[PDB]
């Protein structure tokens, strides 16, 4: 179990980000998925 | 014993579908979904026992 979420963790890392686009940007509302403690959207 | 022969069964059945999809989508062709054929982009993939 340790090993397959250490995989699934891997594979989901992306290689690029933006977090500037999560509230600072565009017209839509979609700040339940914001990380601002905890660090959880 | 038996229960774990069973439990076994089911689980290589399930791989043994992976194997058929990774062939079929890696080997004899070129993917275009990451993550899929191993990690970064795809070039090629060979297959060995």
């Amino acid at each position: 179990q340790d090993d397959a979420t250490k995989s699934l963790f891997e594979s989901i890392r992306v290689p690029q980000s933006a977090p500037l686009m999560a509230s600072l940007s565009g017209d839509y509302n979609l700040s339940l998925f914001e990380t601002p403690g905890n660090y959880r959207s | 014993f038996v229960s774990q022969q069973l439990v076994r069964s089911e689980a290589a059945a399930r791989s043994s579908q992976l194997v058929k999809d990774k062939v079929n989508e890696c080997v004899k062709s070129q993917s275009s979904r990451n993550g899929f054929c191993g990690q970064g982009t795809h070039i090629v993939s060979f297959a060995v026992n």
